[PDB]
RNA sequence: AAGGAAUUAUAACAAAGAAGUAACACGUAAAGUGUGUAUCAAUCGAGUUUCUGACCUAUCAGCUUUUGAUGUUAGGGUAUUGGCCUAACAUGGCUAUGACGGGUAACGGGGAAUUAGAGUUCGAUUCCGGAGAGGGAGCCUGAGAAAUAGCUACCACAUCUAAGGAAGGCAGCAGGCGCGUAAAUUACCCAAUUCUAAAGAAGAGAGGUAGUGACAAGAAAUA
RNA sequence: UUCAAAGAAUCAUUCUUUUUAAAAUCCGGAUUUGUUACUUUGAGUAAAUUAGAGUGUUCAAAGCAAACAGUUAAAGCAUUGUGUUUGAAUACUAUAGCAUGGAAUAACAAAAUUGAACAAGCU
RNA sequence: AAAAACCGUAAAUCCUAUCUUUUAAAGGAAGGAGAAGUCGUAACAAGGUUUCCGUAGGUGAACCUGCGGAAGGAUCAU
């Protein structure tokens, strides 16, 4: 007939799933949801390939059936629910809290995290709609609509967003020296300060992001996620702290162990 | 001067001349003309199956003196009549006057081979038994 | 040579010193006036230059006057609509055509006429590319004769 | 007619070297040609040369040290990327240890090694051994 | 004569009766000409005066034709590299563009055109800025690398 | 039917290699007329219903000068810049000039101030006034009745009105 | 309040106006869930669309335009743009930088082989895209089909029939005949990988496991 | 059509710093200046294949795993309980498009039967 | 609901026309191969009329002849 595609082939699966070529013909195909399949990750992968709590899809399903895994604090029983960049996972029985982050490679790690910090999540606004009764609503990368957002919030900036209640805490403008994480090409794990934004007329607004080794790298503004003010990040970053080393340096590090 | 243009923006001429000239290469022409499929018994194939029509002798090229034993066969595929030389010291009689022969090329694409005038084909199986096998004889015997 | 097999190199070649020589008494204004007079009298650029060189004591109008002679003519406003060389070519062509009309069997002449036409078309094209000719100017074998004047 | 002054000049130089001249009158000087000559001088292959100014395209006369094996232009000044260089040099010049493959590069004309050091490849003028 | 059609050529987005003629800016630093702001003429597919927003590609060309009504042809001349011969070759492509009578464009004039929606069977572009330029052969034959 | 099957601009036959994909739908024209109201529903793409008016009368007509609107029977079609056939057949489309039963506007005017929210000061045309005197006024249609299912329109005014009158002009 | 740019968000006024906002089902959590529902946004996408990029042929040089060819206007239609279709008006558009034909033993690409470097050939075939379900054409349902283990019709094949009628479409998996130089079992299972469902618990010739297998590929006896 | 010049390091050469004109901009000091080709950096691209890093599948083709400590505990770290370290890099993804540093080489644009720059005056 | 009418998609069948593609045919006329066949001796030597070109006519056949060319001539030469 011809409509949408329900299946995903295991080689056509996006690399940072890190699936096998063997070990299956297909991949899980993230449900539609709050994240873009190419930059998400289904819950199945998390449960089975990352934490390794499950050996199989079946086990994951079973786990889900006990209403014990929460993603952003409300439960999910959909095995192929997409988790995505910043989202806190609360596996209830272990009393583990994870937050998904990026590695210095493209790969999702589940970070491990405290009760206290778990209660919020960072969310970058994308669009800021006006709706009926001249009320503004931000729309986050979490595919979530924040209504009655504080007026000073502008199109690219992140927002520290509470989970227990839908309301926001604080917001961090997209400034010239704002601690930033990346979430797309090459420099994906990378975490920097920002030197400069280009602001091209018709095109993508390219930005340059100085690291803490002072290695500058550029990136589209699209795929940059504000994470702090110049001093401190508002989230716990992984062990590497977004310092994508050179290849040689990495090898040296590996050797020294 | 070279003959060819060596301009930076010359590429069109360079390509075009090559495209026209390729066709002077005999081998290239053989490969890329459409008359290959038309004017060839095997019709672009390794072998072909033909029932035999006539066990026949062919006198060799002048210097050498033999009557080479050929088999004029009709391809089932194509309805084409072709002479196919039969190898072996005494392997004309190993085939019947009507036998489903499997005939290959002689080794030189179309081009004819050795002493033989214009026989471009080598029968290499009769009634599904291998001519070579029959010749050896220790291996096999013609089933009928 | 553009058309023959001629390969000669007979040429004017000017001297190294291009600030006018000591012995040249003529002030520029006078020379300009003289040039103007020559132009009025019917002479063409090249011819004018030649006259200046020979009859008056002056090698090159470019060394006495900052400007070349065509430029000064233009400034004074007595420049031809139709450039020197081109005009000459046209004249030649016209002459050839008359001969052809008179005398139909001349093959060599015809061949040479074609060559001159071609050269005109080159020259003509060049002038069009600048702004000496107007873009509306083909050269016509029918008109040609009238054009020269 | 002339097209590439530089090429002609280089050919002349080569001829002179072959004969075993000493002096040689490169007949239309060009900024590019001058630059090339300077480069050559720097890497030892050529001696002094007295770019004589006429009031036209100048003449150079150039002093030769009997040292050049060949020098040449490679017409079609192929744009050449920095990665593409190595293969080109392999193709051209007799040894990796010596000879020079001169590029015009947005940082002036310089040899392949120089280009590599810099980072920019550019259009490829010529070479010597 | 402004009203030439069987219909009344109005200008959508004008607002005649109430309020304190209509044109817009089109962006990408392309200055709305005097002839759009002044000078009545109605055009549904003028970038400035009409209702088409230019967006997507912008590419300079060189006009070959004015023969169509409010519509122009522009050959882009460019160089297709062929890796076998490591050489280039002149190639081209005739983009039809909508004009709008703010621009008086004789042939051989350089233009730049923005994209815009499909305006007709082939015209997906409209001319935003017309440089003057002069031509001597046929525009057909002028290569201007661009 | 919204698709290819058409020459290539160079005038070369596009050799077709694709059926007709339903999303290239060209469902046929509702020649919507005058009469008592009657409208069908056609089911466009994502259950997006659209209302094929096939007979009509009582469209919403606006009066732009004063920026108001009223629902009136429309009594005749008188011009169609597409084609005269449509007008002959009395078919309503998105730029048909038609005649409104124009008592409502007059009534409204009377109610508000005089006899033939309020930025009044403009106070009517001569031609328009004359038209009103006979009861019946020329007015464009502005909805696309075939899609929207309403004959919404507006009263034709000043310059445009004059032009339409000229077009209409009778004469021989 | 944005966006480079708005006839954008939005706000007001005058008119119309769908659909909706629980006459539903569990017993749950630390008061909850399922099912449904207007608009918005996200998402899984889709359609169109810009630019650039292809093999052989000039013993294909003029093509396209009544039959929409090129454009303008107005409409109709579409989910939306658009000769997409209609009407009216222009006479355009493409072309020796190869139009238009013809051929391809042509699906495209990622790639494969072979190369020092260039290249040459191949790419039905693990993925992405396109197309098609004997041949065309037409519809219904539906968010999505111009669906083919949906339907209507004709053509071409063809099965049962008590002769009245009836159903049928392996380019799914096996399997068979034919064609052929040329290609495997009418196997076992949902365990893995996934999908669908009223979503652990059911299904799946998708998929996997064996069987045949000197297609290739690797290791390795015969001392 | 801005050529050049001078200083410091190194083993005649290499890499670096500084200035030598004109116009606009900023509180005597300090900082922008044709277009495109070309080139350099990026950005953005599916993986599978390819090159390539790691990893004794017994080797290898592979695969994307693994390694480590123990006849069953130490050690760590957690406030009796909890294995730990990790890996699944990187490059290739045109000839076009995107942004980008550019001094050379190329084009083209600017430029006199006349072309524009200022200071004054008038509208 | 059947049935009907009109546009509009429009299968299919038939008729031409054109094109493409294989394919028959008396005879004609080439080509290649073969066989020590017939007739000459054309060419290779000044090959017994130097050869060869283009063209025209001729003739069993090679070929001959005319006209103008060439040396790839048998003359680098008075
Ligand atoms: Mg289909
Ligand atoms: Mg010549
Ligand atoms: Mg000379
Ligand atoms: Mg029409
Ligand atoms: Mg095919
Ligand atoms: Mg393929
Ligand atoms: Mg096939
Ligand atoms: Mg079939
Ligand atoms: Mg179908
Ligand atoms: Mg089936
Ligand atoms: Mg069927
Ligand atoms: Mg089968
Ligand atoms: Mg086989
Ligand atoms: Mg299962
Ligand atoms: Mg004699
Ligand atoms: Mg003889
Ligand atoms: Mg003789
Ligand atoms: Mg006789
Ligand atoms: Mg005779």
């Amino acid at each position: 007939g011809k409509g949408i595609k329900k299946h995903l082939k295991r080689v056509n699966a996006p690399s940072h799933w890190m699936l096998n070529k063997m070990g299956g013909q297909y991949a899980p195909k993230t449900s539609s949801g709050p994240h873009k399949l190419l930059e998400s990750i289904p819950l199945v992968i998390l449960l089975r390939n990352r934490l390794k709590y499950a050996l199989t899809f079946d086990e994951v399903k079973m786990i889900l059936i006990q209403k014990i895994v929460k993603v952003d604090n409300k439960v999910r029983t959909d095995c192929t629910f997409p988790v995505g960049l910043m989202d806190v996972i609360h596996i209830t029985k272990s009393n583990e809290y994870f937050r998904l982050l990026y590695d210095i490679k493209g790969r999702f790690v589940p970070h491990r995290i405290t009760n206290e910090e778990s209660k919020y999540k960072l969310c970058k606004v994308k669009k800021i709609l006006l709706r009926k009764g001249r009320l503004s609503i931000a729309v986050t990368h979490d595919g979530r609509s924040i209504p009655y957002i504080h007026p000073d919030v502008k199109v690219n900036d992140t927002v520290r967003l509470d989970l227990e209640t839908g309301k926001v805490l604080e917001h961090l403008k997209f400034q010239v020296g704002s601690l930033v994480m990346v979430t797309a090409g090459h420099s994906v794990g990378r975490v920097g300060v920002i030197s400069s934004i280009d602001k091209n007329m018709g095109t993508y607004d390219i930005i340059h992001v100085k690291d803490s080794r002072n290695k500058v790298f550029a990136t589209r503004l699209s795929n940059v996620f504000v994470i702090g003010d110049n001093t401190k990040p508002y989230i716990s970053l992984p062990r590497e702290k977004g310092i994508k080393l050179d290849i040689i340096e990495e090898r040296r590090n590996r050797l020294k162990a | 001067g070279s003959g060819k243009p060596s301009g930076l923006r010359a590429a069109r001429k360079l390509r075009i001349r090559r495209r026209t000239q390729r066709w002077a290469d005999k081998s290239y022409k053989k490969s890329h003309l459409g008359t290959r499929w038309k004017s060839n018994p095997f019709r672009g194939s390794s072998h072909a199956k033909g029932i035999v029509v006539e066990k026949v002798a062919i006198e060799a090229k002048q210097p050498n003196s033999a009557y080479r034993k050929c088999v004029r066969v009709q391809l089932i595929k194509n309805g084409k009549k072709i002479t196919a030389f039969v190898p072996g010291d005494g392997c004309l009689n190993f085939i019947d006057e009507n036998d489903e022969v499997l005939v290959s090329g002689f080794g030189r694409s179309g081009h004819s081979v050795g002493d033989l005038p214009g026989v471009k084909f080598k029968v290499v199986k009769v009634a599904r038994v291998s001519l070579l096998a029959l010749f050896k004889e220790k291996k096999e015997k013609p089933r009928s | 040579r553009m058309y023959g097999k001629g390969k000669g190199i007979s040429s004017s070649t000017l001297p190294y010193k291009r600030k006018q020589p000591s012995w040249l008494k003529q002030k520029p204004s006078e020379i300009e006036d003289a040039i103007i007079k020559l132009a009025k009298k019917g002479q063409t650029p090249s011819q004018i230059g030649a006259t200046l060189r020979d009859n008056y004591g002056i090698p090159q109008v470019k060394s006495v006057t900052g400007n070349k002679i065509l430029r000064i003519l233009r400034a004074q406003g007595i420049a031809t609509t139709i450039p020197e060389d081109l005009y000459f070519l046209i004249k030649k062509a016209v002459s050839m055509r008359k001969h052809l009309e008179k005398n139909k069997k001349d093959k060599d002449c015809k061949f040479r006429l074609i060559l001159t036409e071609s050269k005109i078309h080159r020259i003509s094209r060049y002038y069009k590319r600048k702004k000496l000719l107007p873009s509306n100017w083909k050269y016509q074998s029918s008109t040609a004769s009238a054009l020269i004047a | 007619v002339r097209m590439s002054v530089l090429a002609d000049c280089l050919k002349t130089i080569n001829n002179a070297e072959k004969r075993g001249r000493r002096q040689v009158l490169i007949r239309p000087s060009s900024k590019v040609v001058i630059k090339f000559l300077q480069y050559m001088q720097k890497k030892g292959y050529i001696g002094s040369f007295e770019i004589v100014d006429d009031h036209r395209s100048g003449k150079i006369v150039v002093n030769l040290l009997g040292r050049i094996n060949k020098c040449a232009v490679i017409s079609p000044r192929y744009d050449v990327k920095l990665d593409e260089i190595e293969k080109i040099i392999t193709s051209i010049l007799p040894s990796r240890l010596f000879g020079h493959l001169i590029l015009t590069t947005p940082y002036g004309i310089m040899d392949h090694e120089e280009a590599r050091r810099k980072h920019t490849g550019g259009k490829v003028l010529g070479f010597f051994f | 004569d402004v009203q030439h059609e069987r219909a009344y050529q109005k200008q959508e987005g004008a607002s005649f009766f109430n309020s304190k003629r209509y044109w817009k800016k089109v962006g990408l630093g392309f200055a709305t000409p005097k002839e759009a702001k002044e000078g009545v003429y109605v055009d549904k597919k003028c970038p400035f005066t009409g209702n088409v927003s230019i967006r997507g590609r912008i590419l300079k060309g060189m006009v070959i034709s004015n023969k169509m009504k409010r519509t122009i042809i522009i050959r882009r001349n460019y160089l297709h590299y062929v890796k076998k011969y490591n050489r280039f070759e002149k190639r081209h492509k005739n983009i039809p563009c909508h004009c709008s009578p703010c621009f008086d464009v004789k042939e051989g004039d350089i233009v730049t055109v923005g994209q815009c929606r499909p305006l007709s069977k082939t015209v997906r572009f409209n001319v935003l800025h017309v440089e003057k330029h002069q031509i001597f052969g046929s525009a057909r034959k002028q290569f201007v690398l661009f | 039917r919204d698709g290819r099957h058409k020459l290539r601009l160079t005038g070369g036959k596009k050799k077709i290699h694709k059926k007709k994909r339903k999303y290239e739908l060209g469902r046929p024209p509702s020649n919507t007329k005058l009469g008592s109201r009657q409208v069908h529903v056609v089911r466009g793409r994502g259950r997006n219903y659209k209302y094929r008016a096939i007979k009509l009368d009582s469209g919403s007509f606006s009066w732009p000068t004063f920026g108001i609107s009223k629902n009136t029977r429309i009594i005749d079609v008188v011009y169609n810049a597409s084609n005269n056939e449509l007008v002959r057949t009395k078919t309503l489309v998105k730029n048909c000039i038609v005649v409104i039963d124009s008592h409502p506007f007059t009534t409204w005017y009377e109610n508000t101030f005089g006899t033939t929210k309020i930025g009044k000061s403009k106070n009517i045309d001569p031609l328009l006034l004359e038209q009103f005197k006979q009861g019946r006024v020329l007015a464009c249609i502005s909805s696309r009745p075939g899609q929207c299912g309403k004959a919404d329109g507006y009263i034709i005014e000043g310059d445009e009105l004059l032009f339409y009158k000229r077009k209409m002009d009778k004469r021989n």
